[PDB]
């Protein structure tokens, strides 16, 4: 009389331990491998009072390659995976399966775009902790790669054509979840850290900064952004300021795969039948959930 | 996050301050 | 940390000629070695960065040469404007701690010269005062090695004069010094025969320059 | 392309502080970075520390532990130099020197350490001692070149403090042949060096040879006659 069944999960992408344990790692790993010759960093004490606390050690210059890596299931414990088609990243979960590893993953730190991700299989995916919440970052996952290439001549370059066919597709998908008669608009950052404001990567252990403007001034060829090579910068794994040595050989360079977004909305009391979207970014841990937004651990019971 | 330096910069320029991760965001 | 070292400490070269200066870290410093040119009276001025790299306005004579811990200073002909200090400087390490060499010293090789000596009793002036101060002067000699002995009464002193040498004469390429016995107005009276014997290369003999006081 | 001039010569007492200014001109301020190097006399160049002006950080030698202190102003784009709780051999010519790090407001920065633009140095001395003009004493003509023909003279100028001092024969109308010698510092403090000159014997008796010491610090001009007899 018994009868099987499916075991069914619910998943959320924004409350993942993962998402936070990969964030630690990345952290570590750099702590151990990227150190700046010099940090800058807020000591302060209860009462509110801070003081700049400064560190300096040994940072050699390192030219590294991408390691990938993934996150394995320990003993007693096991890894769950989303199959559903253009799954939401919240909710319950239709086809699930059971992994002992994650997929490979070549992590990278940056804003804006996402790099070297992984792609949708079906259409370009986007996804909200809430769509109605403007405060909350729209993950784009999209299906096909635009390829990046940058070099230290402080210019990168990317495929116009390519790119608006892409803006065009996320912003049929927008439409598909704030309205098909709103008009969809794509606006520059509206500031902030220079982190925030313009598209930054690291690449082979550089920090580019690279003006985004181009990228974002849509109405529903190469195109060359104007970018640059930082030694001080604001860090991204937490509060202060960083310098590191200078570039080595000289005629720094870089490929990568634009495979996502974070987008913004912005908040909108007016009425007028249109959503605007800006470049977003800057807290890490929304480039890991891009990621690891389709797996779930959980202990085996 | 430095919200407060974040905030009056922004705001100084007609926006919001708030942060983006370590960063400073002005909306 | 990083000891820098030069040789040699001096060198004698004659106007026209080359030069080559020696600077040695205790261990590796890669490229980044420095030289600079020192007058006296003057600011030091940089010649060489990156062990290699002549800095803007400085002639192409100078050549920096070297990496690791062994670097050269080349100076393919020598000019007036050469003979001076130069030091070699590390800043490899981080966090930085930079550090010089203590120099080697260009000077120009001339023919040896005997100095001329005199000596000179304390005035009535300076004795009213207390004390007594004796000169010995050696005159326009070559090379800058001499030896000066104080004799009171034929008994050798030590312990109680100062040296002080002139820097190369920019004329005839020579030096002078002065050594000057201080003792007080008390002990000056107490003798009679006071000498300087002057030893030098350019002297076959001894020269010994003295007074019976008063 | 910058010019760096730093503030005048400083006299100090042991257990005080000193502050060297280095104002710097020609370019923006915050694309360099600035160093001080000290040599004291007759010894050679030592590093004492540099600033990161951009950054507003400053490293130094780990023998001046907590004594010194390198800051900038980039308001008058001036850079300062602290030593604190001084000693008699902390006395010594300071040097500020700096280099061009690139477009630093841009965020790039070689973090060059070499020395291209130097200031002229500033003297500082270090001594319980107080200032005094120097006693001038004569060092006349007796044996020298025997029977005459060439005879030596010269001026003893001593116990000065503190350096420097100027020596001239005759106003300046002799140099040839004059000799002034390095000062030398005694164990009472204070300074001494002798000036002297070769002159023709038979010159004596119908023309006369003054020493000059000039001596700034006490405000002290001592002329002095050299006679023979
Ligand atoms: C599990 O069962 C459910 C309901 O019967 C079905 O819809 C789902 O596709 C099954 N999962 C898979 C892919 O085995
Ligand atoms: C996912 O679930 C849907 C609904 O049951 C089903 O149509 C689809 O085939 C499943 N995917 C696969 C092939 O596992
Ligand atoms: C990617 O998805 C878009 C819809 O968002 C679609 O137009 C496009 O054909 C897809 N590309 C492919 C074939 O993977
Ligand atoms: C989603 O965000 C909007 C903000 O406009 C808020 O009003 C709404 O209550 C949120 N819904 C949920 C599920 O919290
Ligand atoms: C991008 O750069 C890679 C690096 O080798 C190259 O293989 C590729 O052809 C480039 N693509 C473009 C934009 O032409
Ligand atoms: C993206 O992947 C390519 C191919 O391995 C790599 O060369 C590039 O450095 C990566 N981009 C990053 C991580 O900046
Ligand atoms: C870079 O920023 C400037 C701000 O003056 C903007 O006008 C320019 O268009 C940007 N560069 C790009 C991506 O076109
Ligand atoms: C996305 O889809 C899931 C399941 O289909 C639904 O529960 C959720 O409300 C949708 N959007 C949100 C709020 O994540």
């Amino acid at each position: 009389e018994v009868k099987l069944e499916n075991v069914t999960e619910n998943f959320n992408m924004w409350k993942n331990n993962m998402v936070e344990q990969m964030h630690e790692d990345i952290i570590s790993l750099w702590d151990q491998s990227l150190k700046p010759c010099v940090k800058l960093t807020p000591l302060c004490v209860g009462a509110g009072s801070c003081n700049t606390s400064v560190i300096t050690q040994a940072c050699p210059k390192v030219s590294f390659e991408p390691i990938p890596i993934h996150y394995c299931a320990p003993a007693g414990f096991a890894i769950l995976k989303c199959n559903d088609k253009k799954f939401n990243g919240t909710g319950p979960c239709t086809n699930v399966s059971t992994v002992q590893c994650t997929h490979g993953i070549r992590p990278v730190v940056s804003t804006q775009l996402l790099l070297n991700g992984s792609l949708a299989e079906e259409e370009i995916v986007i996804r909200s902790e809430n769509f109605t919440n403007n405060a909350k970052t729209i993950i784009v996952q999209l299906n096909e790669s635009v390829v990046i290439n940058c070099t230290g001549a402080g210019h990168c370059n990317l495929s116009k054509t390519q790119w608006e066919n892409t803006l065009e597709q996320i912003a049929i998908k927008l439409k598909e979840q704030f309205g098909n008669n709103k008009t969809i608009i794509f606006n520059p950052s509206s500031g902030g850290d220079p982190e925030i404001v313009t598209h930054s990567f690291n690449c082979g252990g550089e920090f580019f900064y690279c003006n985004s403007t181009q990228l974002f001034t849509w109405n529903d060829r190469n195109i060359t952004l104007p970018c640059r090579i930082k030694q001080i910068i604001n860090m991204w794994q937490e509060v202060g300021k960083a310098m590191y040595a200078p570039p080595i050989r000289g005629q720094i360079r870089c490929s990568s795969n634009i495979t996502g977004l974070l987008l913004t909305r912005d908040g909108g009391k007016d009425t007028n039948g249109t959503e605007i979207f800006r470049p977003g970014g800057g807290d890490m841990r929304d480039n890991w959930r891009s990621e690891l937004y389709k797996y779930k651990v959980v202990k085996i019971e | 996050x430095n919200l407060h330096f974040c905030q009056l910069r922004c705001k100084s320029l007609g926006l919001l301050g708030k942060c983006a991760g370590s960063f400073c965001a002005c909306x | 940390d990083i000891v820098m070292t030069q040789s040699p400490a001096t060198l004698s070269v004659s106007p026209g000629e080359r030069a080559t200066l020696s600077c040695r870290a205790s261990e590796s410093v890669s490229s980044d070695l420095a030289w600079y040119q020192q007058k006296p009276g003057q600011a030091p001025r940089l010649l060489i960065y990156g062990a290699s790299t002549r800095a803007t306005g400085v002639p192409a004579r100078f050549s920096g040469s070297g990496s690791g811990a062994e670097f050269t200073l080349t100076i393919s002909s020598l000019q007036s404007e050469d003979f001076a200090v130069y030091y070699c400087q590390q800043y490899n390490n981080w966090p930085p701690r930079y550090t010089f060499g203590q120099g080697t010293r260009l000077e120009i090789k001339r023919t040896v010269a005997a100095p001329s000596v005199f000596i000179f009793p304390p005035s009535d002036e300076q004795l009213k005062s207390g004390t007594a101060s004796v000169v010995c002067l050696l005159n326009n000699f070559y090379p800058r090695e001499a030896k000066v002995q104080w004799k009171v009464d034929n008994a050798l002193q030590s312990g109680n004069s100062q040296e002080s040498v002139t820097e190369q004469d920019s004329k005839d390429s020579t030096y002078s010094l002065s050594s000057t016995l201080t003792l007080s107005k008390a002990d000056y009276e107490k003798h009679k025969v006071y000498a300087c014997e002057v030893t030098h290369q350019g002297l076959s003999s001894p020269v010994t320059k003295s007074f019976n006081r008063g | 392309e910058v010019q760096l001039v730093e503030s005048g010569a400083e006299v100090k007492k042991p257990g005080s502080s000193v502050k060297v200014s280095c104002k710097a001109s020609g370019d923006t301020f915050i694309r360099y970075s600035f160093t001080w190097v000290r040599q004291a006399p007759g010894q050679g160049l030592e590093w004492m520390g540099r600033i990161i002006t951009i950054l507003d950080v400053a490293h130094y030698a780990p023998h001046l532990q907590g004594r010194v202190t390198i800051t900038a102003d980039k308001s008058t784009s001036t850079v300062y130099l602290e030593l604190r709780n001084l000693r008699s051999d902390d006395t010594a010519v300071y040097f500020c020197a700096g280099v061009y790090e690139g477009e630093a407001d841009e965020g790039e920065y070689d973090n060059n350490g070499f020395l291209k633009h130097w200031g002229q140095g500033t003297l500082v001395t270090v001594s319980s001692a107080s200032t005094k003009g120097p006693s001038v004493f004569p060092l006349a003509p007796s044996s020298k070149s025997t029977s005459g023909g060439t005879a030596a003279l010269g001026c003893l100028v001593k116990d000065y403090f503190p350096e420097p001092v100027t020596v001239s024969w005759n106003s300046g109308a002799l140099t040839s042949g004059v000799h002034t010698f390095p000062a030398v510092l005694q164990s009472s403090g204070l300074y001494s060096l002798s000036s002297v000159v070769t002159v023709p014997s038979s010159s004596l008796g119908t023309q006369t040879y003054i020493c000059n010491v000039n001596h700034k610090p006490s405000n002290t001009k001592v002329d002095k006659k050299v006679e023979p007899k």
